[PDB]
C-alpha cells in the first residue's frame, strides 16, 4: 500500500513556537504548555500558548458561573446524592420560568430565575467571546472573517432563547438546560408548529448542513490527494499558484464540469456552512410569530 | 473548451477498462468507460422515473414518487406499477453511483494524484446502500426503504422515526449528530481563517500560516495546523456518515422498541437502581 | 405574508451569491482557450471578475488576478486526432519534459518564506533544536525502489520550521549526489524506505536543487511532479 497521509510517519519537534507580535500585547500571552505526541500523529503537537486577556477572563469566569449555575440545579434535583446524580444526570434540568411570569424577573428562584440567572452568565459568555474573536484578529492585522462567520452562529442562539422568547411575550418559549430535556423540547416545537418538513427555511438548513459535510469531504480529501505537491500549503498556492491546485481544479473540472480556485473554495465553504444557521435562525422566528402551523402555510403560502 | 493551464495534463491513459477507446473528453467532462457506464445507467433510470410518472397520472415534481413493494411482497420482486419500478430505479441508481466513483478513479490516475475523493464518495454511497439495501434485506421486505419522491422520502422520515418514539433518543443518531454538527463549525472556521489571511485588513500584507496558527493559539490555546485541519475535516465529515448509517442499521433489527427506554439499562443498573430521590 | 416575503427575497439572494462565488474562482485559469491556445469562442454566462492586488510580505511584490496567463514554458505534447477533446501524446520523455501526471508550475524560482523571512523549509542538520520525536528516525536507512532495488539511502530529514514537520527525505545516491523525496511518497518501514512512484534506476532522473541549504517553489513541483509521474510513466518496471 501507498502512504495515504492521514497519520504523520515520523514526528519532528523543535523549539516551542512563541507566535508572531504584531500588536499583540505579549504580556497577557502565557506560557507554551506540554507537547503532546498524541495529538502530533494528527495535527501540531505543541499545546498553548493562549492569550487570556481582560476579555478572555469575564467569558471565561461568566462561563463557569452558567456551568456551576445549572450543576448547582441538578445537585438540588438528586437530593444531593453522588450516586443519584450520576444515575439521572441526562434527565434533570433547569427549565425557564412558567408562562404567568411572562418577560419579567421577578419569578422565584426555584421556578426559573434560577434559569434567568444561568442564561444572564451565558448571554455574557457568549458575546464576550465573540468581542474576543474580533479583537485577536485585529491585532493580528488578520480579516474579521471568523468574528462575522461565528455571529451567524450566534444568531440562531440567540433566536432560540432571547428574540424569540421576547417576541412571543414569554421565556417560557425559551430552551431548558439539560441533556434529555432540550431534546424534548426540539421535538416539541415541531408538532406544536406542525411538523417544521413544512418550513422551507428548516428545509434549506438541512441543504447547507448536509453541503457543508459534503464539502469539507470533498476538500479535505482533496488538499489530501495533492499534498504530495504541497497542496496543504493553501496561502503559497494562492499567490504562486503550482501543480497542486492545478491539478485540484483539473480533477473537479473533469469530473463535474466546473471547478474553483485555491483562494475561491474557501468562499464557498465560508458561506455553504455559514448559511446553516443563517437560514435556520430564520426559521424559527417566523415560527409562531407569524406562522402558527407550517403545514397550514405550505397549503396557501 | 481548455483552462489556461489544462493542455500539459491531457495525456493518455489511467484507465482502468477499455483502453484507449473511451480515453476522450467532451467539453470539460472527462469520459472513459465508466463515464459511458453512468450516462447508460442514469438515462435508463430517468426514463424508468418518467414511466412511472405517467401510472401515477401526474408530471408535478412535487408530486411524482416511486414507492417500493408493499411488505407483503417480502424480498421478492414485484409489479412495475407495485414496487417493480422503484427496484430496477434502485438497481439503475447503485449503477450510477458506483459508475461514477470508479470514473473519479480513472481521473486520478491520469493527474497522478491520490484516491482520497473517490473514497470519500464511497462514504455517501454505503449511506444511501445502507437505506434501501442492507437495512430492508435484514428486516425481510423491501418496504422498509424509503420512497423516491421530494416529499414522500420527508415523510418516510418522519414515519419511520416517530415509529420508535422520539428518535433523538437513539444513541448512534446521536453521535452522527454531533459530528455533523462539529463538521459544520470546523468548516466555517478553516474557511474564514484562510481568508481573514489572504485577506487582511485593508492596505496591510498578505499574512502567513504563521499568523494563521497564532491565531487560534491566542484564541483557543491550539492550532491543528493547515494538514490536521484539512485531515479532520475530511474525518468529522466521513464520521458522520458512518455513524449515521450506524445508527439505521441497528434500528429495527436488534432493537425495534422505543428508544427512549433503552436508556433504562443506564437508570437500571443495581448501584443506584433503588436509591431513592432525583428523577428517577 | 412575512413569509412568503422572506424565502423569495432569500433566493433571491442566494442567486447573487451563486453569481459572486462562481466569477472569484474564474481568477485563475481564465479566459478557457481552445487546444491551440487562441481564446475561445464561447465563455460561459459568466464574465472575469475585476482585478485584485496581493501585497506578498518580505517585499516579494505584488500579485494580480485575474491577469496574463502564460505556461512560461514548452509543452512537448502532439494532437492524437483531428478533432478536440482528444489526448495529447508526449514527443519526448513524458519523465524529463515534465509533462501529464508528471507536470510542473513554473512558480517563482525562490523559497517560501516563514513569518519572520526565514527560509520555510530548512534540511534538520542546519535547524537549531529540531530533532525526531516520534516514530522511527528514516535518517540512516537504505531507500527502495518500486522495483526492489536500492538506490540510495537518507542523510537527513528537511523540515517545516513553522509547522514543525517533515516535509522531505534527502537522499544520497550511487555517486555520491543527492535529491529530494517528497515525504508524502515514501513509507519508512523498520529497516528501510519505500518509494513506490519510482524505480531505482530513475532516482537519477530526480530535478536537484541548485543551494544545498533551501529549495525553492519551482524547484519543489519540479521534484514533486517527477515523482509523482513515475508511478503511470515507473510502471513498465514497478
Ligand atoms: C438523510 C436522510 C433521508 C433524507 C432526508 C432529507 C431531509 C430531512 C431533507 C432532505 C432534503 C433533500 N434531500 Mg434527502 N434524504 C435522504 C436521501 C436522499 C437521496 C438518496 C439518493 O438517497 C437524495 C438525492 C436526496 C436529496 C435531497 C434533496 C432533494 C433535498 C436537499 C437539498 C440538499 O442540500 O441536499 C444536500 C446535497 C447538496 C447540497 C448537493 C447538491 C445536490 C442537489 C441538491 C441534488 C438535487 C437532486 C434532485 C432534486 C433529484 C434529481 C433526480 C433526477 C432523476 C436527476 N435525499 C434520506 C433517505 N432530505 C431537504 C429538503 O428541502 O427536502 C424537501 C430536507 O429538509
Ligand atoms: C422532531 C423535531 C424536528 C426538528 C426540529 C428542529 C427544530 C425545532 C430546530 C431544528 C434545527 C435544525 N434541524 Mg431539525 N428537526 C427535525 C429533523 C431534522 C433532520 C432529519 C434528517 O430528520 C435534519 C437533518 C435536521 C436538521 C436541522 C439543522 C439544519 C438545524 C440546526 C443547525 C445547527 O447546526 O444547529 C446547532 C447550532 C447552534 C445551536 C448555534 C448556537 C451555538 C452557540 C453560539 C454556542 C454556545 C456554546 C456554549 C456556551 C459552549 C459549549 C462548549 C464548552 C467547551 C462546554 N432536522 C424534526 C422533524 N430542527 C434548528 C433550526 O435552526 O431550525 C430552523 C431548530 O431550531
Ligand atoms: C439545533 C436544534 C436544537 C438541538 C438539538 C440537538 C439534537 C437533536 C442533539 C443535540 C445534541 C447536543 N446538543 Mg443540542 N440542540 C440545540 C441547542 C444547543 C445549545 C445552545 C443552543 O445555545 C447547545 C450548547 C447544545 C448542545 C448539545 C451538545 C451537548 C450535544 C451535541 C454534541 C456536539 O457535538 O456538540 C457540538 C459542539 C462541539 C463539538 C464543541 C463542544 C463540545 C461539547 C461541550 C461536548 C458535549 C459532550 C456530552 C456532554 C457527552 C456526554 C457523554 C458522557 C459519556 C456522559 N445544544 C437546539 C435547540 N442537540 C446531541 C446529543 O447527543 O444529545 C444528547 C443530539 O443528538
Ligand atoms: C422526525 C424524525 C426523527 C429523525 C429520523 C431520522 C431517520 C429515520 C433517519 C435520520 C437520519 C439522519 N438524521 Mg434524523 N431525525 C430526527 C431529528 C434530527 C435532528 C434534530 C436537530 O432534531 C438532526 C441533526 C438529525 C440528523 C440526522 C442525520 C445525522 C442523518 C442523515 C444524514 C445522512 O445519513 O446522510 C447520508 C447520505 C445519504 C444517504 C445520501 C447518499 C447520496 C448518494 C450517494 C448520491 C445521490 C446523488 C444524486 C442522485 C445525484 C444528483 C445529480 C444531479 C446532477 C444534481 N435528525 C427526528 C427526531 N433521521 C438518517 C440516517 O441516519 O441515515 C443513514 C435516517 O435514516
Ligand atoms: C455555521 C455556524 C456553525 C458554528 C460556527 C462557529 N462556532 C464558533 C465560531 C464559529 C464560526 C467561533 O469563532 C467560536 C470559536 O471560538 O471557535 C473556535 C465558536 C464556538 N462555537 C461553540 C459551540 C458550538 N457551536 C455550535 C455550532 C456551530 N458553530 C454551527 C455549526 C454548537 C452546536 C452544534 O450546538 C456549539 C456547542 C463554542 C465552543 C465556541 C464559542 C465559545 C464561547 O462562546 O464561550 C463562552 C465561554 C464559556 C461558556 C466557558 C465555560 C465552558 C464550560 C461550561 C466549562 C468547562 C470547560 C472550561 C474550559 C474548564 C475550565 C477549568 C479550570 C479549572 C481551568
Ligand atoms: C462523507 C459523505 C458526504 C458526501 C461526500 C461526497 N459526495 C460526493 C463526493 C463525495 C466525497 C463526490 O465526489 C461526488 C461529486 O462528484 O461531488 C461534486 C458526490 C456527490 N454527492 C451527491 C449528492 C449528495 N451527497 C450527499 C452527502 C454526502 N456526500 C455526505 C455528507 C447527499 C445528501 C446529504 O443527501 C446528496 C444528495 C452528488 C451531487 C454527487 C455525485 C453525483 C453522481 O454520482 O452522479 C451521477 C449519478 C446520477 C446521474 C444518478 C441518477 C440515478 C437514477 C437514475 C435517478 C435518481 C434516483 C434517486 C434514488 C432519486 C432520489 C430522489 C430524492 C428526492 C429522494
Ligand atoms: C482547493 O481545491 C479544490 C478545487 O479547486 C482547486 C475544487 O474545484 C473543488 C470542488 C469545486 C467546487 C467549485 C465547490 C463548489 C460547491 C459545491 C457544493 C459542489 C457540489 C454541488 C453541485 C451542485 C455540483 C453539480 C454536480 C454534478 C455531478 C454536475 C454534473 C452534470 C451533469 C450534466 C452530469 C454529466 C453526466 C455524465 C454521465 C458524465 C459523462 C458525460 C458524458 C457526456 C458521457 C474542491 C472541493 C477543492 O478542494
Ligand atoms: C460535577 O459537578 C459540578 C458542581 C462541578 C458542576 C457540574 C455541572 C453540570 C453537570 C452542568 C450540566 C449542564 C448542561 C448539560 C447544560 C445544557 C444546555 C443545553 C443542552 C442547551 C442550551 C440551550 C440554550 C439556549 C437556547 C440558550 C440561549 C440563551 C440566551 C440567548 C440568553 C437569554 C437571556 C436572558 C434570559 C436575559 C438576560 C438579560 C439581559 C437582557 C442582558
Ligand atoms: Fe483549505
Amino acid at each position: 500500500a501507498e502512504y495515504q497521509n492521514i497519520f504523520s510517519q515520523v514526528q519532528v519537534r523543535g523549539p516551542a513556537d512563541l507566535g508572531m507580535t504584531e500588536d499583540v500585547n505579549l504580556a497577557n500571552r502565557s506560557g507554551v504548555g506540554p507537547f503532546s505526541t498524541l495529538l502530533g500523529w494528527f495535527g501540531n503537537a505543541q499545546l498553548g500558548p493562549i492569550y487570556l486577556g481582560s476579555l478572555g477572563v469575564l467569558s471565561l469566569f461568566s462561563g463557569l458561573m452558567w456551568f456551576f449555575t445549572i450543576g448547582i440545579w441538578f445537585w438540588y434535583q438528586a437530593g444531593w446524592n453522588p450516586a443519584v446524580f450520576l444515575r439521572d444526570l441526562f434527565f434533570f434540568s433547569l427549565e425557564p420560568p412558567a408562562p404567568e411570569y411572562g418577560l419579567s424577573f421577578a419569578a422565584p428562584l426555584k421556578e426559573g430565575g434560577l434559569w434567568l440567572i444561568a442564561s444572564f452568565f451565558m448571554f455574557v459568555a457568549v458575546w464576550s467571546w465573540w468581542g474576543r474573536t474580533y479583537l485577536r484578529a485585529q491585532a493580528l492585522g488578520m480579516g474579521k472573517h471568523t468574528a462575522w462567520a461565528f455571529l451567524s452562529a450566534i444568531w440562531l442562539w440567540m433566536v432560540l432563547g432571547f428574540i424569540r422568547p421576547i417576541l412571543m411575550g414569554s421565556w417560557s418559549e425559551a430552551v431548558p438546560y439539560g441533556i434529555f430535556s432540550h431534546l424534548d423540547w426540539t421535538n416539541n416545537f415541531s408538532l406544536v408548529h406542525g411538523n417544521l418538513f413544512y418550513n422551507p427555511f428548516h428545509g434549506l438548513s438541512i441543504a447547507f448542513l448536509y453541503g457543508s459535510a459534503l464539502l469539507f469531504a470533498m476538500h479535505g480529501a482533496t488538499i489530501l490527494a495533492v499534498s504530495r505537491f504541497g497542496g496543504e500549503r493553501e496561502l503559497e498556492q494562492i499567490a504562486d499558484r503550482g501543480t497542486a491546485a492545478e491539478r485540484a481544479a483539473l480533477f473537479w473540472r473533469w469530473t463535474m464540469g466546473f471547478n474553483a480556485t485555491m483562494e475561491g473554495i474557501h468562499r464557498w465553504a465560508i458561506w455553504m456552512a455559514v448559511l446553516v444557521t443563517l437560514t435556520g435562525g430564520i426559521g424559527i422566528l417566523l415560527s409562531g410569530t407569524v406562522v402558527d402551523n407550517w403545514y397550514v402555510w405550505g397549503q396557501n403560502h | 473548451a481548455l483552462l489556461s493551464f489544462e493542455r500539459k495534463y491531457r495525456v493518455p491513459g489511467g484507465t482502468l477498462v477499455g483502453g484507449n477507446l473511451f480515453d476522450f473528453w467532451v467539453g470539460p467532462f472527462y469520459v472513459g468507460f465508466f463515464g459511458v457506464a453512468t450516462f447508460f445507467f442514469a438515462a435508463l433510470g430517468i426514463i424508468l422515473i418518467a414511466w412511472s410518472a405517467v401510472l401515477q397520472g401526474t408530471w408535478n415534481p412535487q408530486l411524482i414518487s416511486v414507492y417500493p413493494p408493499a411488505l407483503e411482497y417480502g424480498l421478492g420482486g414485484a409489479p412495475l406499477a407495485k414496487g417493480g419500478l422503484w427496484q430496477i430505479i434502485t438497481i439503475c441508481a447503485t449503477g450510477a453511483f458506483v459508475s461514477w466513483a470508479l470514473r473519479e478513479v480513472e481521473i486520478c490516475r491520469k493527474l497522478g494524484i491520490g484516491y482520497h475523493i473517490p473514497f470519500a464518495f464511497a462514504f455517501a454511497i454505503l449511506a444511501y446502500l445502507t437505506l434501501v439495501l442492507f437495512r430492508p434485506v435484514m428486516m425481510g421486505a423491501w418496504g422498509y426503504a424509503f420512497p423516491y419522491g421530494i416529499w414522500t422520502h420527508l415523510d418516510w422520515v418522519s414515519n419511520t422515526g416517530y415509529t420508535y418514539g422520539n428518535f433523538h433518543y437513539n444513541p448512534a443518531h446521536m453521535i452522527a449528530i454531533s459530528f455533523f454538527f462539529t463538521n459544520a463549525l470546523a468548516l466555517a472556521l478553516h474557511g474564514a481563517l484562510v481568508l481573514s489571511a489572504a485577506n487582511p485588513e485593508k492596505g496591510k500584507l498578505m499574512r502567513t500560516p504563521d499568523h494563521e496558527d497564532t491565531f487560534f493559539r491566542d484564541l483557543v490555546g491550539y492550532s491543528i495546523g493547515t494538514l490536521g485541519i484539512h485531515r479532520l475535516g475530511l474525518l468529522l465529515s466521513l464520521s458522520a456518515v458512518f455513524f449515521s448509517a450506524l445508527c439505521m442499521i441497528i434500528t429495527g433489527t436488534i432493537w425495534f422498541d422505543q428508544w427512549v427506554d433503552w436508556w433504562q439499562w443506564w437508570v437500571k443498573l443495581p448501584w443506584w437502581a433503588n436509591i431513592p430521590g432525583g428523577i428517577n | 405574508d412575512l413569509a412568503s416575503l422572506a424565502i423569495y427575497s432569500f433566493w433571491i439572494f442566494l442567486a447573487g451569491l451563486i453569481y459572486y462565488l462562481q466569477t472569484e474562482n474564474m481568477r485563475e485559469g481564465y479566459p478557457l482557450e481552445n487546444e491551440d491556445g487562441t481564446p475561445a469562442a464561447n465563455q460561459g454566462p459568466f464574465p472575469l471578475p475585476k482585478p485584485k492586488t496581493f501585497i506578498l510580505p518580505h517585499g516579494r511584490g505584488t500579485l494580480t488576478v485575474p491577469g496574463p496567463e502564460s505556461e512560461d514554458r514548452p509543452i512537448a505534447l502532439a494532437r492524437t486526432a483531428v478533432s478536440e477533446g482528444f489526448p495529447h501524446a508526449p514527443t519526448g520523455d513524458p519523465m524529463k519534459d515534465g509533462v501529464g501526471p508528471a507536470s510542473w508550475v513554473a512558480r517563482r524560482d525562490l523559497p517560501e518564506l516563514d513569518g519572520h523571512g526565514h527560509n520555510k523549509i530548512k534540511p534538520m542538520k542546519a535547524a537549531a533544536g529540531f530533532h525526531v520525536s516520534a516514530g522511527k528516525n528514516p535518517i540512516g536507512l537504505p531507500v527502495r525502489g518500486c522495483d526492489l532495488e536500492i538506490a540510495g539511502k537518507v542523510v537527513d530529514i528537511w523540515v517545516d520550521i513553522p509547522e514543525q514537520m517533515a516535509r522531505f527525505l534527502e537522499v544520497e545516491l550511487k555517486d555520491g549526489s543527492t535529491r529530494l523525496l517528497p515525504m508524502q511518497m515514501v513509507k519508512v518501514q523498520s529497516n528501510r524506505v519505500h518509494v513506490n512512484a519510482l524505480s531505482s534506476d530513475l532516482f537519477a532522473g530526480i530535478p536537484t536543487i541548485k543551494s544545498p541549504t533551501e529549495v525553492t517553489l519551482l524547484e519543489e513541483d519540479k521534484i514533486c511532479g517527477y515523482v509523482a509521474g513515475g508511478l503511470m510513466y515507473a510502471a513498465p518496471k514497478r
